[PDB]
């Protein structure tokens, strides 16, 4: 008769156990970005011409002083790094890493986006099916910034590079239940984004990997969804009357 | 011109289909409109439709099946839409059903949608060898016990007088209308194209005339249920199966010096407010009588 | 113990060619260890079959079974679950097609009678499972009617075949 | 069998249920509302209705005096009684109390539930089943009958 | 469709309930009313207890021919007491709509020949029985129960 | 007495799945006027009784709060008055309940 139920799951976290630790843990990427590039507001406008564009996006390569400092300490920490072969590789780990996304392919991800990157582009995406295309590029992607910080505490040094690319995709995004949800397959929708790439420079394996994403402030809103969303009031307590803000 | 029973009505279904599926082409893309609840009872609720595609019963089924049974009339700012109409920009709603305090406009909107049933009923239970000429929908409010139907017939007709046998049939395929659902679909027509629709009866032609005189943009409301399209200014009821009670009292004659019309005059009750057995005879009794409002 | 219900909501079908009718949604939820019966919570599990969630809802505020509170908070979780991890717009457009109750794990203690004597006692833990489908509640069954049981018993008399024939 | 029977079994006997409904009315008196059972409150309402009756008959009235003096039991009631409520009731001959249905008790026993009120009590008013309006279909269906006839007289 | 329940005085507001509210041969017998006990005394000095019955509204509804009755006698339908409207079911209303007299309480079936015979809707009295007279009486009796 | 022999499930079925032991469907569930919640149609709301009775709480108190004896009780009538309301000429003569939140749109002045 004397019988009792076990196993009730609960979370306990202790400033004791996060302290005791023997072995830190190792974050092999750093969590926020270090500085937010704020672009001139007319880039969807110069974004048309060419040799305006091109040119302004070198001039503000190479007059930054503290950008140009973090590619010396990059160069210094790295040999054999180029800024000209880069948007390249940066064009590359995009395509591969959206197609890997396409395909559900974990482990290539992990190779390709950081810790920081990963559940923001899985989290809400693996329960559904997506189909991604590239089909074209209407401009050469721009290196638009590099920053670094050496943390002091290991000597550790996280290279930053903020990549300008306008991007012609194809996104569509199955529900679990097959059916459509936001977006159609055949349309060529241009888009731009700000990426952020990271490359820890103490490892000696080190790869460039894809750190954050950054939407200008003054973009364009997204596509409407196709399903109907109704936000509802707040929940009333009986005592509680009713007030309508102006 | 030849044009037989099924033929015609599969001629205004073609164009109104046709008119349907313009105003589907004349909006490209989905745009989100934003409605705000200004309801009693669920008050701060923001709503995100599709423009001119969602409906207020598709805003209903957002909330729960209780708005989607009790509701009947939507007010969007100080005017009342159907409960099927799309909407078209963003705004504030609001619903009316029968039991509210000021339910004026829910019973404008019930009594014009019987006027339009007694209209379905007539212009197809007579025969292919006469002609039946619908006229209009006359409002008079409801302190009058009958809804009534104006219906231009055959000069041949006009010495018979329909009896209590014809009145039932009336009531019996009136019924089996009822008992199919068909919803209540509202369209705006530009006035020429109302006519090519009412094509051949000039009474209808004279009555979109008269009601494109009195808007500066030459439009007219069109609804339909089933297979049969009519005119009615102003709002009507979402559903068939709302009316419970239905019955078609009395039939009266009205001569003008071009035309002799007959008024056809009924009685109906919804399922939410059906009455006692005593209380339906005795507005069946009163609903016998006359009733003369035109303006 | 056994856990698929939970793992149900987990299978993803293949993506839908256009022109395919538009496959309806459903929703999955389970609870455990319900203090309650298990032939108690099968009434009321009884009680909303088929029908729509909103009056499921109506049914089991007004029910005065302790499980009618267990159920109503499973169906607003549920519908909880439907409206945002699954695309279902119009959240009063779900129904219960499935409802169901099956048995927990049992503990048992020492019912005392007299005499020196005892009986074990069964401490009671029941499941509750619920299914729900987006779109319209299925119409019920009317009974056959009479043209319906002369076109079957006339069909039963034309089916006869001369047995040990030939 | 029950024939002819008025009175419920409350309590553990008949005294006990005259105990239980006197701390009733004594409640009633104090607060002018109170919520309990369905029968004891429909027991409840004939004992408020005679005890105005009988606050009615005066101060001075020696046999209204003691059944006050019995019934309330907390003797600030019997002032109390004397000069609030049978001034105040004073027109109506049986029209003293309102009796409603309350839903179930949150509680496990599932009790049926009634509240009970006297008219003119300083209180919030409980919401009331109201009527359908005058402008509704039915209403004004009926109120065209009411002119008919009083055309036709 | 889960149409809900609905009664007479739900949809009616106040103004409009009170204008709502406002040789071998056998015989037809009664439907009365039991008022009561009395005691009565004869002229030899004997006391006898007479037990009232009061007719109100006794009415002949309906007659039904010998041979699709019973193939001896006729029946013919009388009813009682006068009933609300209101809470009476829609066929009884109807046929007693084609009748022309308000609802009635308790109806039932008298067997009476063909030479006795009542046209239906004629009220009826209790000069009917004339003092001094044999009568059958049927009730329901004191419902005790299990 | 002893049972003879065990039920089958067949049997225990047809007693368990009777319609007698089911649990009936109410048809009398209606939606508040207003406040459109759920109540039955004899049967006062549930939501608006909560609102009644915890202001008749919040009065009570406060009312309670004023005299400070259990066996002290009113002579006169009593009247309640929200804040921004001053008791009229046919109001004086009885005592003055005050409470600080406004008056709400389901209590009237009267
Ligand atoms: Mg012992
Ligand atoms: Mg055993
Ligand atoms: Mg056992
Ligand atoms: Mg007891
Ligand atoms: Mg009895
Ligand atoms: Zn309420």
């Amino acid at each position: 008769s004397e019988k009792e139920f076990v196993e009730h799951a609960r979370k306990a976290g202790l400033v004791i156990p996060h302290e005791r630790l023997e072995r830190p843990i190792h974050l092999a990427c750093t969590a926020g970005i270090f500085d937010a590039y704020v672009p001139p507001e007319g880039d969807a406008r110069i974004s048309s011409l060419s040799k305006e564009g091109l040119a302004q996006r070198a001039e503000r390569l190479k007059k930054n002083v503290a950008s140009q400092l973090s590619i010396r300490k990059i160069r210094e920490s790295d040999p054999n790094f180029k800024i000209k072969d880069f948007p390249e590789k940066a064009k590359d780990i995009f395509i591969e890493a959206h197609l890997c996304l396409n395909n559900s392919d974990h482990d290539r991800l992990h190779t390709l986006v950081t810790e920081n990157c990963f559940p923001d582009m899985v989290w809400d995406i693996r329960y559904k099916t997506v189909r991604w295309s590239f089909v074209e590029s209407l401009e050469p992607p721009q290196v638009v910034q590099v920053r670094c910080s050496s943390l002091m505490n290991q000597g550790n040094i996280y290279g930053q590079v903020t990549v300008r690319m306008h991007t012609r995709q194809t996104l569509a995004i199955y529900d679990r239940f097959g059916r459509l949800m936001y977006g159609q397959e055949d349309v060529p929708r241009d888009v731009l984004e700000y990426v952020v790439f990271e490359k820890h420079l103490v490892d000696p394996y080190g790869s460039w990997r894809m750190h954050g994403k950054i939407i200008p402030p003054w973009a364009p809103p997204k596509q409407p969804i196709l399903k109907t969303v109704m936000i509802p009031g707040p929940q009333l307590k009986p005592w509680e009357e009713f007030e309508e803000p102006q | 011109s030849q044009l037989s029973p099924t033929e015609l009505i599969e001629m205004q279904n073609d164009l109104f289909n046709k008119e349907k599926n313009r105003q589907l082409s004349l909006t490209p893309r989905t745009e989100k409109i934003e409605v705000k609840h200004v309801g009693k009872t669920d008050p701060g609720t923001v709503f995100v439709m599709n423009k001119n595609i969602s409906t207020p019963y598709s805003c209903a089924m957002h909330l729960s099946e209780w708005y989607c049974r009790k509701s009947i009339l939507a007010l969007v700012d100080g005017q009342p839409w159907d409960m099927y109409k799309p909407l078209t920009k963003s705004c504030e709603i609001k619903f009316l059903t029968f039991k509210d305090d000021d339910p004026g406009e829910v019973n404008k909107a019930y009594w014009r949608s019987c006027a339009m049933m007694m209209g379905c009923v007539i212009e197809r239970a007579f025969k292919d060898e006469y002609v039946v000429s619908l006229v209009r929908a006359p409002e008079v409010p409801v302190i009058a016990g009958a809804f009534c139907y104006d219906v231009v017939l055959d000069k041949r007709l006009d010495e018979w007088m329909p009896t209590k046998e014809n009145l039932h049939s009336f009531t019996k395929d009136a019924r089996a209308l009822i008992y199919k659902d068909l919803p209540f679909e509202t369209l705006e027509v530009e006035a020429k194209v109302a006519l090519e629709i009412f094509q051949h009866n000039k009474y209808k032609l004279d009555f979109i005339e008269e009601k494109a005189s009195q808007n500066p943009e030459r439009i007219v409301k069109l609804h339909r249920f089933g297979d049969f399209i009519d005119v009615s200014e102003g709002p009507l009821i979402p559903r068939t199966s709302i009316c419970f009670q239905y019955e078609v009292s009395a039939v009266h004659n009205l001569q003008t010096q071009s035309s002799l019309v007959r008024r056809f005059q009924g009685l109906s009750l919804p399922v939410h407010l059906r009455a006692h057995f005593t209380i339906w005879n005795k507005l069946l009794e009163r609903s016998r009588k006359m009733v003369t409002e035109d303006k | 113990i056994s856990r698929k219900w939970e793992k149900k909501n987990k299978i993803v079908y293949p993506p839908q060619l256009p022109g395919e009718p538009r496959r309806p949604a459903e929703i999955y939820h389970c609870r455990r260890q319900i203090k309650y019966s298990k032939d108690k919570m099968w009434y009321l599990a009884k009680l909303i079959r088929g029908m729509s969630i909103d009056q499921a809802l109506a049914q089991l505020e007004f029910s005065d079974k302790k499980g009618a509170q267990i159920i109503k908070e499973v169906l607003l979780e549920a519908q909880d679950m439907a409206v945002r991890d699954h695309n279902v717009e119009f959240r009063s457009n779900l129904y219960v097609a499935e409802s169901t109750s099956g048995r927990g794990q049992y503990l048992k203690r020492i019912r005392y009678h007299g005499r020196g004597r005892f009986g074990i006692m069964e401490k009671v833990f029941c499941h509750y499972f619920v299914k729900l489908v987006e779109g319209p509640p299925p119409p019920r069954e009317a009974p056959k009617t009479a043209v319906a049981h002369a076109r079957e018993y006339i069909q039963e008399l034309r089916n006869r075949t001369i047995t040990h024939a030939l | 069998i029950s024939h002819g029977r008025v009175f419920r079994r409350l309590g553990l006997g008949p005294e006990s249920r005259i105990h239980l409904l006197q701390n009733l009315l004594t409640g009633l008196v104090r607060h002018e509302r109170i919520e309990a059972s369905w029968a004891r409150v429909d027991e409840l309402r004939g004992y408020a209705e005679k005890l105005i009756d009988y606050g009615k008959l005066g101060d001075t009235n020696e046999r209204a005096m003691r059944m006050a003096d019995f019934w309330l039991t907390e003797k600030d009631l019997i002032p109390k009684l004397f000069q609030v409520l049978a001034p105040r009731f004073q027109g109506q001959n049986g029209g003293y109390t309102r009796m409603l249905q309350i839903p179930n008790r949150n509680e496990q026993d599932r009790a049926k539930m009634a509240v009970i009120e006297y008219k003119g009590n300083c209180l919030p008013p409980l919401p009331l089943p109201r009527r359908d309006s005058n402008l509704t279909l039915l209403n004004q269906l009926l109120q065209g009958l009411r002119q008919d006839q009083e055309a036709s007289s | 469709h889960g149409k809900s329940v609905t009664w007479w005085d739900e949809h009616l507001s106040e103004e409009n309930v009170p204008f709502v509210k406002q040789p071998g041969s056998s015989r037809v017998g009664l439907i009365a009313l039991k008022l009561g006990m009395m005691p009565l005394w004869t002229k030899d000095g004997q006391k006898h207890v007479v037990t009232l019955l009061q007719v109100q509204d006794c009415h002949v509804l309906k007659y039904t021919p010998k041979e699709n009755h019973n193939g001896r006698m006729a029946a013919l339908t009388v009813g009682g007491k006068t009933v609300s409207h209101f809470h009476k079911s829609a066929s009884i209303l109807e046929f007693y709509q084609e009748l022309g007299l308000p609802p009635k309480q308790k109806v039932k079936i008298f067997n009476v020949t063909e030479n006795a015979v009542i046209k239906p809707g004629t009220p009826l009295y209790a000069a009917h029985f004339r003092p001094g007279q044999y009568v059958d009486v049927t009730a329901k009796t004191i419902g005790k129960g299990f | 007495a002893a049972p003879k022999n065990r039920r089958s499930i067949e049997v225990n079925r047809c007693r368990r799945r009777n319609p007698q032991k089911l649990i009936k469907v109410k048809n009398n569930i209606d939606v508040c006027p207003e406040c459109g919640h759920l109540k039955q149609k004899h049967i006062l709301c549930g939501y608006c009784y909560e609102k009644v009775r915890k202001e008749t709480a919040e009065i009570r108190r406060q009312m309670g709060k004023q005299e400070g004896g259990p066996f002290r009780a009113p002579t006169t009538e009593t009247v309640v008055l929200y804040s921004g309301e001053t008791p009229s000429e046919q109001d004086q003569g009885k005592r003055i309940i005050e409470r600080e939140r406004k008056r709400p749109s389901w209590f009237t002045q009267n």
